[PDB]
């Protein structure tokens, strides 16, 4: 009923995608940034990951941050001592986004181990904010999985856990999924995700829906098969730590399938 | 930085400190200012600014204000906004006596409609719609206005903070604490809003959340399943409730036509799924007529 919006879901969905187009960040920023690097990135990523887990935040929290965390890197040279207070900054703005009870900006000043003062908190907000000119509502890959998750017939518990998972995983590594939307990655995460479980496909209904084949979206399924493949060797493991608990219904100790058929 | 804006006169107080009228020095441009307050050695921007800038950002609609810039120091955020004569709650009063002719009620709500249409389109609940917060410019045209309290939602939705609407134009789903609420409930603070316009007097003053509650029951007629399924098995909806008739709204809008009373009564349905949308509500036989009059000032 009410609650899937159904006189206006089209019209939603035809927005987020114009408008994830406008939010995303530059493919080759990271070549363009001296001093920081895909590696550190990830490193800062994962530490939200964790700070997600430790304030009980919201999935749609961690997506949104990395999405300020992207765009502003990609206007802006940071030195690599300060590629935290960019990352905690934007944690906060999404909390005050996205959030119905935030922490407080005492407990982001927590989680740095005191690298930095309140001082540069707030002010690295106030530049997060001019320099995004406020366009904080961008779409994620979980608004995305949210809706696909709901031509789903069958539900399952255990493919929604599971396209999450994927999804996030997909935050950490610049290269290669900032060379993808976030309604494709979804659909990836969606595809290989209800795949691993029941043994189907993307179906028609999304099909119409996003105008996306699996033809179009092999190129992402490749990447993170090969990512889910990986996963337990990437250097980064808070994902797979997180979706051990019995909250994700344990899917990260599910292993994965180890060919997709084209 | 406001070197350009001369103050004229404080129009309002709100969330974030006052509001002011202002002149644009060269343009000649009349504008409100709000002027927020940054805790900079505290909590920063507010979440309330965050949100109702990044939303109106994207919201460009002719019945929803125009946010024209945003005006930043090291200590002050102002949002310049466009000016318009007055609120809605103003307006009324000043017509407490004389009445609103029908043809700008009509006008107004059709309007209301398209403004509140095209945020829900756009993933944008309002959540605090009330006459206080919708603005009227002279020429005949009426805007949704502060978007402080609004929240971009996903779909489904989630659950979102439960403190939302004023008490008067709360939703009964709200009331008895549900889970979940959507759209729907920005239609019901429309819908409490058309009767208003047509009465002049609020259509559910309540003095306490209990005391809305039995104020709706009384007037729309104590829900059960058969109107609204799950009403009983909600949080705070309790057996005990007397089971009043609903109204006849030949007597509750008295003025409003089979058209109007027709529209109202969807516009207030109780169950979230049934009640109508802003989008269902602008093809409405009501508004077959509608023009766009000017309003007495
Ligand atoms: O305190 C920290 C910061 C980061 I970035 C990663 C891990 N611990
Ligand atoms: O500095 C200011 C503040 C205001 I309110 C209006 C004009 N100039
Ligand atoms: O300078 C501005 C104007 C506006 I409208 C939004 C954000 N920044
Ligand atoms: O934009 C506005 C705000 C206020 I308070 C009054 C009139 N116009």
């Amino acid at each position: 009923g009410v609650n899937e919006v159904p006189d206006y879901h089209e019209d939603i969905h035809t927005y987020l995608r114009e408008m994830e187009v406008k939010c995303k960040p530059k493919v080759g920023y990271m070549k363009k940034q001296p001093d920081i690097t895909n590696s550190m990135r990830a490193i800062l990523v994962d530490w939200l990951v964790e700070v997600g887990e430790e304030y009980k935040l919201q999935n749609e929290t961690l997506h949104l941050a990395v999405n300020y965390i992207d765009r502003f890197l990609s206007s802006m040279s940071v030195l690599r001592g300060k590629l935290q207070l960019v990352g905690t900054a934007a944690m906060l703005l999404a909390s005050k986004f996205e959030e119905i009870y935030p922490p407080e900006v005492a407990e982001f000043v927590y989680i740095t181990d005191d690298t930095y003062t309140k001082k540069q908190v707030l002010r690295m907000e106030h530049l997060v904010l001019k320099v995004l000119a406020f366009d904080l509502a961008a779409p994620t890959i979980n608004q995305f999985l949210t809706q696909y998750f709901l031509h789903q017939q069958p539900a399952n518990c255990k493919v929604e856990s599971l396209a999450m998972f994927l999804g996030e995983l997909s935050l950490i590594d610049a290269d290669p999924y900032l060379k993808y939307l976030p309604s494709v990655i979804a659909a990836a995460a969606f595809h290989l995700a209800l795949y691993t479980v029941t043994g189907q496909s993307w179906p028609e209904s999304l099909v119409q829906k996003t105008g996306y084949t699996l033809e179009t979206l092999k190129p992402c399924l490749l990447d993170l098969h090969q990512t889910y493949l990986r996963a337990p060797q990437h250097a980064q493991q808070s994902i797979r730590e997180k979706y051990k608990n019995s909250k994700y219904h344990g899917v990260s100790l599910l292993n994965p399938p180890e060919t997709l058929n084209v | 930085s406001m070197e350009n804006f001369q103050k004229v006169e404080k129009i309002g107080e709100g969330t974030y400190g006052v509001v002011y009228k202002a002149r644009n020095k060269l343009t000649g441009e009349v504008v409100a200012l709000k002027k927020i307050r940054l805790d900079t050695e505290t909590e920063g921007v507010p979440s309330t600014a965050i949100r109702e800038i990044s939303l109106l950002k994207e919201l460009n609609h002719p019945n929803i204000v125009k946010l024209l810039d945003v005006i930043h120091t090291e200590n002050k955020l102002y949002l310049v906004f466009e000016f318009l004569h007055q609120d809605l709650k103003k307006f009324m009063d000043a017509s407490a006596l004389t009445g609103i002719p029908l043809p700008l009620i009509k006008s107004y709500l059709f309007q209301l409609l398209q403004g509140l249409a095209f945020c829900h389109s756009h993933r944008v609940l309002h959540r605090d719609l009330k006459p206080q917060n919708l603005l009227i410019n002279t020429e005949g045209a009426i805007k949704l206005a502060d978007f402080g309290l609004a929240r971009a939602f996903g779909v489904p939705v989630r659950t979102y903070t439960h403190e939302v609407v004023t008490l008067w134009y709360r939703a009964p789903e709200i009331l008895l604490g549900c889970k979940y609420y959507s759209t729907a409930v920005d239609i019901w603070s429309l819908g409490c809003i058309f009767a208003e316009m047509v009465t002049r007097r609020a259509l559910f003053p309540g003095d306490s959340e209990i005391d809305q509650l039995f104020r709706i029951f009384r007037t729309l007629g104590t829900p059960d399943e058969v109107v609204w399924p799950g009403v009983t098995s909600m949080p705070d909806y309790k057996p005990s409730f007397p089971k009043w008739a609903r109204q006849d709204f030949s007597k509750v809008v008295p003025p409003l036509d089979e058209d109007g009373r027709s529209l109202l009564s969807q516009m207030l349905h109780y169950d979230p799924n049934k009640r109508i949308s802003a989008k269902a509500a602008l093809a409405h036989p009501f508004f077959q007529d509608v023009t766009k009059p000017v309003p007495h000032l």
